[PDB]
């Protein structure tokens, strides 16, 4: 089943800290991170042992 | 005895080649694969008897904590050796007793 | 360094170990590519001195397969890194050397605190995980801690 | 030689309280902290 | 006498060790090899005293 | 381990270390550590390649020195230790010796005295080093 | 220490043989019991086995997949248990 | 008594030793006095209760 999760990072578009939501699609090995602010959305590839900190990492340099 | 390879040395995988019908060993990291000489694949021991005469050495007659016997050695006939019982650490495990010859160091019991 | 798996219960018997300042436990395999080890055949060369034996070898069966997909250094490193949550926001170009630091001092820091000296901590590490198994295949007593 | 007795070996152990006494573990322990452990700590 | 019965009592004692140690012994109901052997040797020794 | 043995029993090394050998996990240690609990034993003599062997290393004549205070060209107890008869075991390496209880017992015997206590016979084994 | 206390019928309780048919009766026996090993073959040809212990055996009885199955019975507890195959 | 050394219950005794002296069996009365080995024993069972 999926994981809808809120955590505590700042998005790093608009600023807006405590607004990034984390979905971890495991059946399908795809985590997505939404905005509830902008709702800028981001995808990236998760595995097994992944955790909202592992994709919110990916995202930091994906930017980069 | 498990088989890596010889070349990534990541861990072989068992996989049936489906068009020559055969038992082969594949790798995961590359293309390498090897024949299986073994038909069997994987075994499971329920009533095991694995690891009591894995506690061999050679120096067990230097240790002068073990008590010492007088039975006679098959292969050399000595009066002298030490002997133990099972180092298995199972609660239904026997209490026969293992004795080693301090020369040629052959494991034997009173049966 | 815990090993999981109840009789006939846990499916996959692997074995996750606890570090310092790390939330949670980290499988042993990806700890060991984490120090300069990754080879697999390498990694079960320091543990485990008796390929003849099945046992020694299917009980850590699970433990390759479940951190296969780590299979190199920088993503373990990073991994590591990111278990800690500490400071959202370390990045990879840093996360790795502040993981680093995590790996050469507090862990195990009675063996050695220099750097490249790693080689000491990655056979000690094998030695802990040979004692471990063979306290779980019943070949040696629990150890008696009035001893 | 010859074989030693019950009184031999009180002669023995009290060469042993002649030097150690019965807390020296104590004195002992003290004296290496003011020796060197203090300066190691700086 | 009172040295005699616990001189024999010994010796029962190392008849009970021989036959467990050459699968000799009567397993009791319940009991494992060793609960067995332990179980006997401490009811011989009671009875000596 | 016997020459690092002899080490110990002349001084060389210091007398406190503890030097253990496990044989059958075939690991040997070696402890310097602060803190360790020891206590000391006579030193028999355990090599078959003298005529000393089954008895105490120590004899009259170290207890003649001890009575004087001086050598025939201070003498108290750590004398005893830097000369081979006397040395320390801790807890770890305890687990490793074989002791005998008193003098007497290095030695087999040629009684009936139903007032006095019962020796063990100790016939398990049959001869003990 | 659970336990129960099971009298049995008087014509039963008065003659052994048949209170040791009302013990094996009771008494839980699982498949991993009585199971000494199991193994796990390739075995790709249905007819036949390159086992030339069970050549013998599964050649004269015959008178999917390619992967077998194949766990072998103790026969010490099978015969205490009074199990036939 | 159980053995608290590996193997043995007292560094006096050869290990895999089950005869009576080896694991507690205290054969003099408190009148003829007790030997060492037997003394140590005796106090790990009183300590107990
Ligand atoms: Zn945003
Ligand atoms: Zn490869
Ligand atoms: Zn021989």
């Amino acid at each position: 089943i999926k994981q809808k999760l809120e955590t505590q990072f700042t998005c790093l578009f608009c600023n807006h800290d405590n607004s990034v939501v984390c979905t971890l699609d495991k059946k399908n090995s795809i985590g997505l991170l939404e905005c509830k602010k902008c709702n800028l959305s981001f995808q990236a590839p998760i595995n097994s042992l992944s955790q909202p900190i592992d994709i919110y990492s990916d995202w930091i340099d994906a930017c980069e | 005895s498990f088989r890596f390879c010889l070349e990534c040395n990541n861990m072989l995988y068992p996989k049936e080649d489906k068009e020559n019908q055969r038992l082969l060993y594949s790798c995961r990291n590359c293309d390498y694969t090897e024949l299986a000489e073994d038909p069997k694949v994987y075994r499971h021991e329920l009533i095991t008897n694995i690891g009591e005469t894995a506690g061999i050495v050679d120096d067990i007659g230097q240790d002068p904590t073990l008590p010492r016997s007088d039975k006679e050695c098959p292969e050399c006939h000595s009066r002298d050796c030490v002997f133990f019982q099972s180092q298995q650490r199972r609660k239904d495990t026997n209490m026969t007793l293992f004795y080693v010859c301090l020369n040629c160091k052959k494991t034997f019991r009173d049966e | 360094i815990k090993l999981y798996g109840r009789e006939d219960k846990g499916t996959g018997r692997t074995i996750k170990a606890t570090l310092p300042y790390v939330k949670q436990d980290i499988p042993i395999v990806i700890v060991f590519r984490a120090l300069g080890v990754v080879p697999d055949g390498e990694i079960l060369q320091h543990i485990c001195y008796d390929e003849n034996d099945w046992q020694m070898l299917e009980m850590l069966k699970p433990c390759i397969e479940e951190g296969f997909v780590i299979q190199d250094k920088e993503v373990a490193l990073d991994f590591i890194g990111r278990r800690g949550s500490a400071a959202l926001g370390i990045r990879r170009e840093k996360r790795i050397q502040y993981a680093k630091d995590i790996l050469q001092k507090e862990l195990l820091p009675h063996i050695t605190q220099e750097e490249g000296f790693e080689t000491r901590k990655t056979f000690f590490l094998g030695y802990m995980v040979n004692r471990l198994l063979l306290c779980a295949l019943e070949r040696k007593d629990q150890d008696d801690r009035d001893h | 030689d010859d074989t030693i007795t019950t009184e031999d070996c009180w002669t023995v152990i009290s060469a042993f309280f002649e030097e150690k006494g019965l807390v020296s573990q104590q004195l002992d322990s003290f004296d290496e902290f003011m020796e060197t452990s203090i300066q190691d700590l700086v | 006498e009172i040295t005699h019965a616990i001189s024999s009592a010994k010796e029962q004692v190392q008849e009970i060790i021989y036959k467990a140690q050459h699968n000799e012994l009567e397993l009791k109901p319940g009991m494992t090899l060793r609960e067995s052997f332990e179980g006997e040797v401490s009811r011989t020794l009671n009875d000596a005293r | 381990v016997s020459t690092m043995r002899d080490l110990r029993r002349s001084g060389a090394i210091s007398p406190e270390v503890s030097i253990i050998r496990d044989i059958r996990e075939r690991e040997f240690k070696i402890f310097t550590d602060v803190g360790r609990v020891y206590r000391p034993l006579f030193i028999v003599e355990d090599d078959e390649s003298k005529d000393n062997k089954g008895e105490l290393r120590i004899t009259k004549e170290h207890i003649r020195k001890i009575q004087q205070g001086y050598d025939d060209d201070v003498y108290g107890w750590s004398s005893l230790v830097t000369s081979g008869v006397i040395e320390y075991v801790d807890g770890e390496e305890e687990e490793t010796i074989m002791i005998a209880m008193t003098p007497e017992d290095l030695q087999t015997r040629s009684l009936n005295d139903t007032a006095k206590r019962i020796k063990p016979e100790m016939s398990t084994s049959s001869h003990h080093t | 220490t659970p336990a129960l206390t099971v009298y049995l019928d008087r014509e039963i309780a008065l003659d052994i043989e048949k209170a040791k048919v009302i013990q094996s009766s009771i008494e839980y026996t699982t498949l991993k019991n009585v199971t000494s090993a199991t193994e796990i073959y390739y075995d790709p040809d249905p007819t036949s086995t390159v086992i030339e212990e069970d050549f013998d055996t599964v050649e004269a009885y015959f008178s999917q997949s390619p992967w077998l199955l194949r766990l072998e019975l103790d026969r010490a507890r099978m015969l205490d248990k009074q199990l036939t195959m | 008594i159980a053995f608290g050394f590996a193997d043995r219950s007292l560094p006096h005794f050869t290990k895999d030793d089950f005869s009576p002296e080896s694991k507690g069996f205290v054969e003099n009365s408190y009148l003829r006095g007790l030997t060492p080995q037997e003394f140590f024993f005796h106090a790990m069972a009183g300590r107990e209760g």
